[PDB]
RNA sequence: GGCGUAAAGCGCACGCAGGCGGUUUGUUAAGUCAGAUGUGAAAUCCCCGGGCUCAACCUGGGAACUGCAUCUGAUACUGGCAAGCUUGAGUCUCGUAGAGGGGGGUAGAAUUCCAGGUGUAGCGGUGAAAUGCGUAGAGAUCUGGAGGAAUACCGGUGGCGAAGGCGGCCCCCUGGACGAAGACUGACGCUCAGGUGCGAAAGCGUGGGGAGCAAACAGGAUUAGAUACCCUGGUAGUCCACGCCGUAAACGAUGUCGACUUGGAGGUUGUGCCCUUGAGGCGUGGCUUCCGGAGCUAACGCGUUAAGUCGACCGCCUGGGG
RNA sequence: AAAGUUACA
């Protein structure tokens, strides 16, 4: 579930300071490593659907702040988009 | 002026929400009735007691529970006043033109036991005649030599004596009554916030409203 | 969530009257205060006081004539869902004028007595009757 | 105007279009508002008059024509734009309780069957009986073994889950709630037609598996009849893998999201403080049960988890039958 | 254990 020391590298990275834990990067972020992290997990367990459902409102919360951010400034959108890799 | 000091009550833990402005508590599980709040509504209530007083409008005592079966007799019979010891009869105000028949059958049979059934016929009628005059006296008692309907009812027990006071709201009888805190101010007409179940209390009630109404008499 | 912050202060005044609570308080805001002030001067509700720095919080002092409450019936007209203009010929009267109805001219927040005299129309708050 | 029970809340959820949207400042004037102009045919309607002796009828002026367009200005509200602010919403740190889910193992009890050892004449069943099983030796009892399915006690108006639903123990994958104190983002929000997903049992398809129960079916009774209830059996099914179905009295017959409005008694699960003293006490949070106040209402009843007072969206109803 | 039915003003 997106461990500690995973966290930590990256509110880091995306972070616009060591403990900007918030920031729409951050979150867009945490949220595009557990979707790919549980993406191989459901490649197994298909019958899954109560985690699926967890797995969605991650899905579809993401797409809220993503299409959150472009509002504000289209720009720091494209370069979060294009670094993390996604949209399509 | 919180003189006594042994009417704070509380009746129980739980209460009446609607008394929530006349109390705190305590560390027993206990709600303190405010005195301080207590003594300005209680001149109060004896003002307008003195009020009535000075127009002679048969005042009218009730109290049921074994604390004021007999304090209410002291009070009342002491100077001038009528009372309810007993079970108060459901409707004893509102039916009046009923109850004031039963009356008149106390009196009748008070004179019987002057003149009539006492010697003029057997012993199984009389005795029965006189249980039920026995049985008639204790509750119709004080309000004997009322006239009529009264004009200030005073009352022990909001909670207990509820039905007494509902007659008098749904006739015109302002209700002096006091109460704890798992009574119901609603619906009585000067509240006098206190200890009700302790004869320490009630008779400090009762001594201080009868002195008034004799004062009322001048 | 809360899309109607002054239908949330109607219903406080309303609560707050029927619960017989000396005062209401709810979170402030210029169009609160703007009606809090008409309410004052009008006489249904008495002194109302805005605290706060960064939440700045509106506390209302209900009023009571006798044992009832001063507010009878206060009630929302112009709601999110509906909003409701009304030109300077058709503005409400309120129980033939006894009441009174807040409007939002342009000329700040009146009854709509004051907005007769001032010969404009608006938006239409509320009915305070 | 309604939707707990009268007709009426989708089974549940995610979610695009749409609808709505916290607070402060500025700015623009789109809605909105105040005038003005152009126009809104005449006649009809209305109001004040006039003429047929009155009336109908005819007719002079108005007022209307609730509209639209343009010009000017007002900025309180709504909208646009800019900059913010944290209350809503969310991210992180630490911990907590859980039949939440998927997968894999395994433990014991019991039923059945098979093979054996004692051993006898009944067993089984019913209201009574009978079919049935049993001297080819049953039932009973002990030993060994095989198989499947379900997890006694704990166990609880206890808990978890959006709903359906989830109950041995252990593991490894995973979801969601909650709390304390801290930072962080800064309206990121609510609802949701169409759409998408999930969705008891039964059922269907393809492979397995099959102890026990058991539709169908058979026999025995009961009955006037008995295609039933009762008895003895017994196949699909119930179990697994994977698809399909998409319905339930899928129900607290109560859509979701916020706010506000007396109380009492409990359960469950966090927590921060004193005298940590020792059982305890005072508070603060989240879910949950019962009773009840006002209020509500046709009444039953609901009642801080509203069916009270309100807002934002959505769904649905319009006499009974057909 | 068995126990069905019985047109309205
Ligand atoms: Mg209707
Ligand atoms: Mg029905
Ligand atoms: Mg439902
Ligand atoms: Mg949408
Ligand atoms: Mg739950
Ligand atoms: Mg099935
Ligand atoms: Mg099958
Ligand atoms: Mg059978
Ligand atoms: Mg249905
Ligand atoms: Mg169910
Ligand atoms: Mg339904
Ligand atoms: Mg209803």
């Amino acid at each position: 579930s997106l461990s500690t020391e995973a966290t930590a590298k990256i509110v880091s990275e995306f972070g616009r300071d060591a403990n900007d834990t918030g920031s729409t990067e951050v979150q867009v972020a945490l949220l595009t490593a557990q979707i790919n992290h549980l993406q191989g997990h459901f490649a197994e367990h298909k019958k899954d659907h109560h985690s699926r459902r967890g797995l969605l409102r991650m899905v579809s919360q993401r797409r809220k702040l993503l299409d959150y951010l472009k509002r504000k400034d289209v720009a720091r959108y494209t370069q979060l988009i294009e670094r993390l890799g996604l949209r399509r | 002026m919180l003189k006594a000091g042994v009417h704070f009550g509380h009746q129980t833990r739980y209460w009446n929400p609607k008394m929530k402005p006349f109390i705190f508590g305590a560390r027993n599980k206990v709600h303190i009735i405010n005195l301080e709040k207590t003594v300005p509504m209680f001149n109060e209530a004896l003002a307008e007691l003195n009020k009535i007083a000075s127009r002679k409008g048969k005042i009218l005592f009730v109290g049921t529970k074994r604390a004021a079966s007999e304090a209410v007799k002291d009070a009342a019979l002491s100077c001038d006043q009528f009372f309810v010891n007993h079970r108060w009869l459901g409707g004893m105000l509102t039916n009046w033109k009923t109850v004031r028949q039963s009356i008149k059958r106390l009196k009748d049979l008070e004179t019987q036991s002057q003149d009539g059934t006492f010697d003029k016929l057997t012993k199984k009628e009389a005795l029965m005649r006189t249980r039920e005059l026995e049985k008639l006296e204790n509750s119709l008692g004080g309000i004997k030599d009322m006239g009529g309907l009264p004009d200030a009812l005073f009352v022990i027990d909001a909670d207990h004596e509820h039905i007494a006071i509902k007659e008098a709201n749904n006739l015109g009888i302002p209700v002096f009554a006091i109460v704890d805190t798992n009574s119901d101010p609603d619906g009585v007409d000067f509240v006098i916030p206190g200890n009700d179940d302790a004869i320490r209390a009630v008779t400090l009630y009762l001594g201080a409203v009868a002195a008034t109404v004799r004062e009322g008499r001048s | 969530s809360m899309q109607d912050p002054i239908a949330d202060m109607l219903t406080r005044i309303r609560n707050g009257q029927a619960a017989n609570k000396a005062a209401v308080t709810m979170p402030s805001s210029k169009l609160k205060v703007a009606i809090a002030n008409v309410l004052k001067e009008e006489g249904f509700i008495e002194d109302f006081k805005v605290e706060g720095d960064t939440k700045p919080e509106l506390e209302l002092t209900l009023k009571y004539f006798q044992g009832k409450a001063v507010v009878e019936s206060i009630q929302r007209v112009s709601r999110p869902g509906l909003r409701i203009y009304k030109r300077k010929d058709e503005l409400p009267k309120v129980m033939a004028g006894l009441g009174i109805a807040v409007v939002s001219t342009s000329k700040g927040v009146m009854t709509d007595r004051a907005a007769r005299q001032a010969g404009l129309g608006g938006e239409i708050i509320c009915y305070v009757a």
